[PDB]
């Protein structure tokens, strides 16, 4: 019952000073009734002028009470309406590049889903699960260039370096497709020692 | 606010006429509750947005970035980082004057010691674990191979930090350094979280300054009224005071939910900062300053 | 059984010095909850679990593997008119 207490808490809210505007039909509000013609029927009218404005006055007043109260609900509805078409547009229609917009983890699709006075979006979110500890280097020296990798990291199980994909470990031999060359082996802090394999060298060698 | 005693004090004279209005007295509970409750609901969806409280290792090599202004400072009874204590001087009796009448200030359910851990997991994990601590579990990446992808993600190749990383270091370093005296050495940087306490204390006492006006009654206190005047009159006397202060109370609370409306929107600008900027990396042009 | 706290005086929840998650929120970090013979208890409540990454200038730790999770989200769009 409770994940759509947002929605629920939407519709009481409203009964609720719906309710509470009724109510206040039966107050005094300090007049001798709350009955309007038993006012009249009671007195004679030149009174009955006095009496009806604390009725007037009163429930004049639960009125703007009311409704002033409703335009900030509604504003508050207002924005969240204004969040629910960013969400629509961007997270159904896209995909959202921004984290945790569309909730925990890296966001792939939504599929939105009415419901009576909202509207409910199924995220479709891709969260990592196993890790493994992995030495890793953000460089490596070969002939004294630097190498780098294109996307990924650097990293191995402790012998063989594997350039690897961030978000998933998928480890490949390293080579010049893999790894850019920039400055050299001076500079880099936490540069290793390794061989970076090369696609063309062993097509030569017929 | 206690809505009967706040008009009535000490009275069941004027405590009987105000069961005449009805239900306005619980209404306004009602609202100020509604206000109370996701008070304590944005400061939730803003600082714990982490699984976990993640704590920074024992030793810190982050490659000469030097955290130790920003991070929980160890020696502090209240561990607060080093610039967090500057705000806390700078932001600001009130104390039970407004207690008098009704006027309660409740505890925040976070006492401040606990929203330092917050910022000191989301800061924790920023540092260690790079931007997956949102994403999932928490996974150790190098800090400075951290920068190299903060890097790519703005379009600038990581062999420019490979390369720069002593000299980035210290534009860093030197860079928060000057955040502190930003801070100390002017009070009006905080003015966004100083109007924010003035204005709700501003109100409080225009609305207890509101008790001593007359609203056309023969006085403000509640007593006077029916120690010189018989009931019979004293009734439509008691009115105005009931209904100027009845009254008073619904300006009073609209002010608050139109208020706290915009902090509402503040939070979630917050809560998209936090997410988006310190969790993962904006791409969104000036959003993140 | 009275016991005193930051936000009041309070009576019949037995204090524990174990810190579990926040349940019922009550003020200032006391969370009470109703589980042990139960009685209603009061706590400080403990933000989150604890954790320390394990953290060297070398350490990577890359997922192996990964979940799918569909995590229901839920927004009001309009609320019932009225004149
Ligand atoms: C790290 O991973 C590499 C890649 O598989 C391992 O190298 C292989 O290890 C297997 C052991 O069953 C051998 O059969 C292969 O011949 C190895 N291939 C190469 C290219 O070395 C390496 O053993 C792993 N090391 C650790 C400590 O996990
Ligand atoms: C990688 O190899 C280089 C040499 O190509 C190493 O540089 C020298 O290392 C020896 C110790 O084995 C030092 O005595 C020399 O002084 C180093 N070079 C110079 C010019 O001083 C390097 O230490 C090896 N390890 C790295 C850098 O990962
Ligand atoms: C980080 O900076 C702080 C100060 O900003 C350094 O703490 C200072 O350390 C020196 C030691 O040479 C002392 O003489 C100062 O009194 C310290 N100042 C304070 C305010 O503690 C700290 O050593 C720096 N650490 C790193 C790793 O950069
Ligand atoms: C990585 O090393 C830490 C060292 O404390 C250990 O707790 C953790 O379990 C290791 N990772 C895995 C996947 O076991
Ligand atoms: C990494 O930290 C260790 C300290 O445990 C240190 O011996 C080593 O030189 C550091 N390497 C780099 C590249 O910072
Ligand atoms: C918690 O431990 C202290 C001693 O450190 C003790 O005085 C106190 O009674 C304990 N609290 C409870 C609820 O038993």
């Amino acid at each position: 019952a409770s994940a759509l207490g947002k929605l629920q808490d939407v519709v009481n809210q409203n009964a609720q000073a719906l309710n509470t505007l009724v109510k206040q039909l039966s107050s005094n509000f300090g007049a001798i009734s709350s009955v309007l013609n038993d006012i009249l029927s009671r007195l004679d009218k030149v009174e009955a002028e006095v009496q009806i404005d604390r009725l007037i006055t009163g429930r004049l007043q639960s009125l703007q009470t009311y409704v002033t109260q409703q335009l900030i609900r509604a504003a508050e509805i207002r924005a969240s309406a204004n969040l629910a078409a960013t969400k629509m547009s961007e997270c159904v229609l896209g995909q959202s590049k921004r984290v945790d917009f569309c909730g925990k983890g890296y966001h792939l699709m939504s599929f939105p889903q009415s419901a009576p006075h909202g509207v409910v979006f199924l995220h479709v979110t891709y969260v990592p699960a196993q890790e493994k500890n992995f030495t890793t280097a953000p460089a490596i020296c070969h002939d004294g260039k630097a190498h780098f990798p294109r996307e990924g990291v650097f990293v191995s199980n402790g012998t063989h370096w594997f350039v690897t994909q961030r978000n998933f470990y998928e480890p490949q031999i390293i080579t010049t497709d893999n790894t850019f060359v920039s400055g050299n082996c001076d500079v880099v802090i936490g540069i290793v020692n390794n061989t970076v394999y090369d696609p063309l060298q062993p097509e030569l060698d017929s | 606010v206690d809505c009967t005693m706040y008009i009535c004090g000490d009275s069941t004279e004027c405590s009987n006429l105000l069961l005449q209005y009805g239900s306005f007295c619980t209404q306004l509970n009602r609202a100020l509750t509604g206000i109370a409750v996701e008070q304590d609901k944005n400061t939730q969806e803003v600082f714990a947005q982490v699984k976990q409280i993640y704590k920074t290792p024992p030793i810190k090599d982050f490659g000469g970035f030097n955290f130790s202004q920003i991070l929980p400072d160890p020696s502090k009874p209240s561990k607060r980082s080093f610039i967090e204590d500057l705000l806390f001087n700078k932001v600001t009796d009130l104390i039970c004057a407004q207690k008098f009448n009704g006027l309660t200030v409740l505890p925040p359910l976070l006492t401040d010691e606990m929203i330092a851990q917050y910022t000191s997991a989301l800061l924790a994990g920023t540092i260690t674990s790079g931007w997956t601590f949102g994403a999932g579990a928490a996974l150790q990446i190098p800090f400075a191979m951290q920068m190299a992808y903060r890097f790519n993600g703005i379009g600038v190749t990581q062999n420019v930090l490979y390369e720069n990383q002593k000299l980035i270091a210290n534009q860093f370093n030197s860079a928060i350094g000057k955040i502190q005296d930003s801070l100390s050495s002017t009070a009006s940087a905080l003015g966004k979280l100083q109007d924010v306490v003035n204005q709700n204390a501003q109100a409080l006492n225009t609305l207890v300054k509101q008790l001593s006006s007359n609203f056309g009654a023969i006085s403000s206190v509640l007593n006077d009224i029916l120690s010189r005047l018989d009931k019979v009159e004293a009734e439509v006397q008691i009115d105005r005071l009931i209904t100027g202060r009845l009254q008073s109370l619904q300006t009073y609370v609209t002010q608050q939910l139109i208020r706290a409306a915009e902090i509402r929107a503040s939070a979630n600008l917050a809560a998209t900062k936090m997410s988006e900027c310190v969790l993962g990396q904006s791409k969104r042009v000036d959003f993140c300053g | 059984n009275v016991f005193q706290t930051r936000a009041g005086c309070l009576i019949g929840a037995e204090h524990v010095n174990n810190s579990y998650e926040c349940d019922i929120p009550i003020g200032a970090g006391i969370c009470a909850s109703y589980q042990t013979s139960q009685s209603i208890i009061a706590y400080t409540m403990s933000l989150g679990a604890e954790n320390s990454v394990a953290y060297s200038n070398n350490s990577i730790a890359i997922p192996t593997n990964f979940t799918i999770s569909v995590t229901t989200e839920i927004l009001p769009v309009s609320m019932t008119k009225t004149s």
